[PDB]
């Protein structure tokens, strides 16, 4: 089955590829957040021996291990729960199935744009078929503040600073833009106690985990208090989430807005329609993305008035 | 994505690739006609044209061509030519769209009666492809999605033969059964190997003499470009039918075509005095909706988008194209250029904004004659810099320039540049 909780304070992870400014990345958001441990436990890339490659945990300078074949750092690291594969599409899909003959494996993140289709729907089947949790293809990820960040998910030190992702809040999010992912990290950190999971599902025709998946995960997370959509014109998946309402399986303050309302360059599928029957089935829908901060501090406050949301005590984060 | 192919590149793709024992007629007879054509040459080319009567027709992404009166048939080279005088380099509307008929398809006539004429399309969805089948096809089809049978070939299974003749063909004349299911396995195979998600035959004519295409549309999903290259060769992807493109757009999409970055344009009212260039596929279109919630569709210049972090020169390019395009003719109140976007994950700001910069440098001149005011929101890694750099050139050229930061609301500027709220 596919799992609830994705990430945590303890998740480790496979990167495959070479990228070191990425997983340095995830490092330094590692420490500012306070985990015990790195979270990136080792690298895959084929088209290099086994070896090394050198990172800092802090101040602390450590080795993370590059291994050639996968099977080997599956083997040495039953620990690692999670792959973030930054593979180029030529190897994409061949590295992702791949992934999936290891059941350790519940959680993969797929980087790259320009998978054709066909061959996505294939990953599709495969990982639902394991039980295996896709973030992507064509995605930057995402983000859980103070346990684990995908990539390049949320940027820099200084944006993840400035938008407190180094600790919980009680606000998730989905959407399919990485780009208004960060915003969406930016707009509810500035107007509640912050994002406690955030994920960028990616702009291809079939992603591999859906607006209605992740809102299920969250609707199912105690920590999770208040869910946040950012829905788009095109194809009928936010009907689901008017359907999950009125059938009693969510039942938490859900805020939703469909871009692309000026479509005016099947009718259920425009944005116009989509904002209306979201609203029409108890979501918290604004006038405009123009409000959308707005009306997410106006249902924040009214969990926070009647108790459901207990604002955390804000604890300075480590060196950096 | 998807995008659509002529019918003239989607027949080419189905003769030269087709595997089937199901003997398909006219291969290759078909003659391209455009406005410069060489009739003295085409014919000395296409000798056929003259050996029997022929149908004519534009294949520019026009759907229902005969119900709308568009198909020329059964004519001789003489017919098509006095049926296309009148038409040829003409405009045309059709549903809400006009444009100019300027691209034709010759192929031979083929006789045959109502009975023989049939439908046929594949088509991709999440959970598979979908097979249909109606035996009646063509203009009085009808509602062919309602009535047709319908097979859907699981991700990664076969198209079943016997569930060709005993599901889709269960209504097809029994004599039509064999060659009709052979085609459609042979049909589904080339759809797969060519990486197809659209592919309607409407009709597939049936006679004696074997199997006619003789309506086709069609779209491949373009990022499969690396496997079905060996296949493709230098497949064209026509607009829509519609207005033509303008130079600009052409050019911006020659920059696009050059990187890994998303560069996109499109011309809504090149006379409009409110023109975007934003970062992210996502901010773009709220920033769009958000001009049009706030009474400015009729103003709004363009829609598209500089994404995915495209280096310093390509975003110099993509900024002096719009520069260019909003200095053409002066509006009575002057300009708006927003030049917004989300936080970015991993774009170099200032790497960008230094391109944005020496845009706004070269085209000042101008700039301040058209009474241009530019409002800036973004964020990203370096992003401070990038702000700072965009009110220096401000500053230093003399136009008005007002930059925010991730404080201010994404579309705040959108507010502020239309008067509807003060500039902090
Ligand atoms: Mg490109």
């Amino acid at each position: 089955g596919k799992s609830t909780t994705l990430f945590s304070r303890h998740t480790k992870a496979i990167v495959w590829g070479m990228q070191t400014r990425a997983v340095q990345g995830m490092l330094d958001f590692d420490y500012v957040c306070s985990r015990d441990e790195p979270s990136v436990a080792a690298m895959v890339y084929p088209f290099t021996g086994d070896h090394k490659q050198k990172f800092y945990w802090g101040h602390k300078e450590i080795l993370i291990p590059v291994f050639k074949n996968m099977a080997d750092a599956m083997r040495k690291h039953p620990e690692v729960d999670v792959l973030i594969n930054f593979a180029s599409l030529r190897s994409a899909y061949d590295s992702t199935m791949e992934t999936m003959n290891y059941a350790q494996i519940r959680t993969i993140a797929i980087i790259a744009e320009g998978i054709p289709e066909a061959l996505t729907r294939k990953l599709i089947k495969k990982a639902d078929q394991k039980g295996v949790t896709i973030i992507g293809p064509a995605t930057v990820g995402g983000i859980k503040p103070g346990c684990f960040k995908i990539g390049n998910t949320g940027g820099m030190l200084d944006n993840i600073l400035a938008s407190k992702l180094y600790r919980p809040g009680s606000v998730a999010y989905v959407s399919r833009s990485g780009g208004m992912s960060n915003e969406l990290n930016n707009i509810i950190s500035r107007t509640t106690d912050g994002v406690y999971e955030g994920v960028a599902i990616g702009g291809d025709r079939y992603p591999g985990s859906t607006f209605m998946d992740h809102v299920l995960r969250y609707q199912d997370t105690p920590g999770v208090k208040m869910i946040v959509v950012l829905g788009e014109i095109g194809g009928t998946e936010e009907y689901k989430i008017c359907r999950g309402i009125k059938e009693g399986r969510l039942t938490k303050p859900i805020v939703c807005w469909c871009i692309g309302t000026c479509a005016t360059m099947q009718a259920s599928e425009t944005a116009v329609a989509k904002n209306q029957a979201l609203k029409e089935a108890g979501v918290f829908v604004p006038r405009s993305f123009d409000e959308l901060g707005e009306i997410i501090q106006s249902v924040y406050e009214d969990l926070v008035a009647n108790g459901v949301i207990v604002p955390a005590q804000e604890v300075p984060p480590p060196t950096v | 994505s998807a995008k659509a192919i002529s019918e003239q590149t989607g027949k080419e793709l189905l003769y030269k690739f087709i595997c089937t024992t199901s003997a398909i007629q006219n291969r290759f007879k078909y003659a391209r006609v455009t406005p410069d054509t060489d009739w003295a040459r085409l014919l000395q080319d296409h000798p056929w044209l003259l050996s029997q009567n022929l149908v004519v027709k534009p294949d520019q992404l026009i759907k229902r061509r005969g119900k709308l009166g568009l198909v020329g048939v059964n004519l001789t080279l003489d017919g098509v030519k006095s049926w296309l005088k009148p038409r040829l380099g003409q405009e045309a509307t059709v549903g809400k769209a006009t444009g100019f008929l300027k691209n034709f398809l010759i192929e031979p006539f083929v006789p045959h009666s109502q009975a023989e004429e049939f439908y046929v399309c594949i088509y991709a969805t999440r959970e598979g492809d979908y097979v249909l089948f109606h035996h009646e096809g063509g203009v009085d089809v009808g509602d062919v999605d309602a009535k047709a049978q319908k097979l859907l070939v699981g991700v990664d299974e076969k198209l079943n033969p016997e569930d060709i003749k005993k599901h889709l063909l269960v209504h097809a004349p029994e004599d039509k059964k064999e060659i009709l299911a052979s085609f459609i396995s042979g049909l589904f195979n080339f759809y797969e190997d060519l990486y197809f998600t659209y592919l309607e035959i409407n009709p597939l004519v049936v006679t004696k003499d074997g199997v006619y295409v003789l309506d086709l549309a069609a779209k491949v999903d373009a990022t499969a470009d690396y496997i079905c290259k060996v296949k493709w060769g230098d497949i064209e992807f026509p607009p829509p039918f519609g207005r033509e493109a303008y130079p600009e757009e052409a050019y911006i999409a020659d920059l696009d075509a050059k990187s890994g970055a998303s560069l996109k344009l499109t011309l809504l009212n090149p006379k409009g005095r409110i023109w975007t260039m934003v970062a992210g596929g996502g901010a773009s279109v709220v920033y769009s909706d958000t001009i049009c919630d706030l009474g400015g569709v009729n103003e709004l210049a363009n829609y598209g988008e500089y994404s995915g972090a495209p280096s310093e020169q390509q975003t110099y390019d993509y900024a002096k194209t719009i520069l260019s395009l909003m200095t053409r003719e002066k509006h009575p109140d002057g300009k708006i250029l927003i030049i917004g976007g989300s936080i970015a994950n991993f774009t170099n700001v200032a790497a960008t904004f230094k391109g944005i910069v020496r845009a706004i440098r070269d085209y000042q001149g101008p700039l301040k004659e058209h009474e241009v005011t530019i409002f800036v929101r973004r964020g990203g890694p370096n992003y401070q810099e990038g702000l700072r750099v965009m009110g220096e050139v401000g500053k230093t050229t003399g136009i008005p320039i007002h930059v925010f930061g991730t404080e201010t609301h994404m579309t705040a500027i959108v507010g502020m540049a239309l008067g509807h709220r003060p500039i902090p």
